[PDB]
RNA sequence: AAAUACCACUACUCCUAUUGUUUUUUUACUUAUUCAAUGUGAAGACAUUGUCAGGUGGGGAGUUCCUUUAGUCCCUCGAAAUUUGAGGCUAGAGGAGAAAAGUUACCACA
């Protein structure tokens, strides 16, 4: 939107980056406090253990 | 509040030019669609966003009395004078800078010029009457201010000899107390 | 050694224009610079006074044509000023 | 502008790269989406763009003048 | 502070169910609405927009309010219950005009 017509094509890479962007939002909100010292990396091999692919805000819009 | 006028805004920056390397940096868009602005309130003006200067628009002018980081003030006969407050300023985009070591680090605190004996580190080919900022040896900014000789001749110099005019500290927020 | 600001010096007209000229110890209006294109103008020309003498041609000409280019830019936004409160 | 008569020319000369160390900065993103990267004595005529995007980060985060200078906002 | 037996009342806090009202958030869809075209498509209940109440106004046009004092224990407004604080009344004291001005047992220079 300066190409073709294709405005079916454009909404969904439009509610794909959309979802992409809320999902980064949604890490980064979860990340802050995880302390990442280079001889202590036990948080961040745990980060979200006890999570499952559905409550990502990506994992909603695949499914 | 009131912003700056063309003359106004000309020395504002004719002094930051002294200083600074690139102010199209200070006066850049960000991400959000706001900029950083100059407002004038009882002759000192304020480096400050946009956002926060429409925002502090809603207070009376005799009760505003801060507003962002104030740069300085301009005098009575119409010059600007920047200020230990505008320091962080020049150290995010400083042009010339100078470290001293502790012993000259605490008498630059006390009010005290700088010394080829305090004298840590240069930066290379700086002119006779420059702007330089002066770190400690830790890259902590310390304050500003402009060099007296050139690179080589502080080289050749004396190091009981002066290097730096100071002109404003960290000191001062120990006055302002 | 006196200023000309203290001296009551009428001003002359050279090839710089004068202008139109305002009373003495009157309101002179102020013009507020806030835009960021009158900044840009502004700064572009405090770096040329700054930076000065440089040897390479193409160095100067690109100075000015970026001091030029800022005022183009400046007057646009005026003239669109202009109108937008002209019209609507 | 690592040439050494360019190198100690320098400040006379007015010699600034910030230019290009900002567009390499901003092209960053889109070489490393760019799939013909690695479509392939000398110093400037290589043929892999892989190959020059080394010599430019080589270039600009370990010069051969002045290494232990770099500023450290650059380097991050 | 308040004292328990006896029997009378209403005061809140936490749960439940249906024989009901509203308000808010998330999501879904087009009819409110936004954009493009002429001899219909996309977006979307958010925007944008409108109105009243204010805060500010060193910019534009026109012209030449609070604070202290004393009193009646006179009214309102808050607040604690057995009293206060803030306004209100009466008349003294403070605050040509964005050009600049006045001032100092201070500072630097002459």
């Amino acid at each position: 939107r300066k190409g073709n017509k294709n405005a079916k094509l454009g909404s969904s890479l439009v509610v794909l980056v959309q979802k992409l962007e809320m999902n980064a939002k949604f890490i980064e909100e979860r990340r802050a406090k995880v302390d990442f010292a280079p001889k202590d990396r036990a948080q961040v091999d745990a980060f979200l253990k006890d999570l499952e692919w559905e409550k990502t805000p990506l994992g909603a819009y695949v499914v | 509040m009131r912003p700056l006028t063309d003359q106004e805004m000309k020395i504002v920056l004719d002094k930051l030019a002294n200083y600074m390397t690139d102010l199209k940096s200070l006066i850049a868009p960000l991400e959000d669609g706001d900029r950083y602005v100059f407002r004038m309130q009882k002759d000192r003006v304020y480096y400050v966003k946009l956002s926060i200067a429409n925002i502090a628009t809603c207070v009376a002018r005799d009760k505003l009395l801060s507003l962002g980081t104030c740069l300085g003030k301009m005098t009575k006969s119409g010059k600007f004078r920047l200020h230990i407050t505008a320091l962080p300023i020049l150290a995010q985009n400083a042009r010339y800078k100078i470290w001293v070591k502790d012993n000259g680090a605490q008498p630059f605190l006390y009010g005290s010029n700088i010394v080829k004996a305090h004298v840590g580190r240069w930066t290379e080919d700086c002119p006779e009457h420059s702007g330089c900022v002066v770190y400690n040896m830790a890259d902590i900014p310390l304050g500003f201010g402009v060099t007296a000789r050139s690179t080589a001749e502080a080289r050749r110099l004396d190091p009981t000899g002066i290097v730096c005019f100071r002109q404003a500290d960290c000191g001062e927020y120990l006055r302002d107390e | 050694v006196y200023s000309e600001k203290e001296l009551g010096i009428p001003q002359l007209n050279t090839v710089t224009p004068v202008g139109v000229t305002k009373p003495k110890g009157k309101k002179k209006g102020k013009v507020f610079v806030d835009d960021r294109e009158s900044m840009n103008t502004i700064l572009a020309m405090v770096e040329a006074e700054k930076q000065g003498q440089i040897e390479s041609k193409i160095m100067r000409a690109r100075q000015l044509e970026e001091i030029r280019e800022a005022r183009r830019i400046e007057a646009e936004k005026k003239e669109a000023e202009r109108k937008a409160l002209l019209e609507n | 502008l690592e040439g050494q008569d360019a190198h100690n020319a320098r400040s006379d000369l007015h010699l600034d790269l910030s230019f290009f160390i900002t567009n390499l900065y901003r092209s960053l993103l889109s070489l490393s989406l760019n799939p013909d990267l690695e479509l392939g004595n000398n110093k400037i005529n290589l043929q892999t763009t892989t190959v020059l995007l080394l010599r430019c980060l080589t270039s600009v985060l370990l010069p051969p003048w002045n290494i232990r200078s770099v500023p450290p906002i650059r380097l991050a």
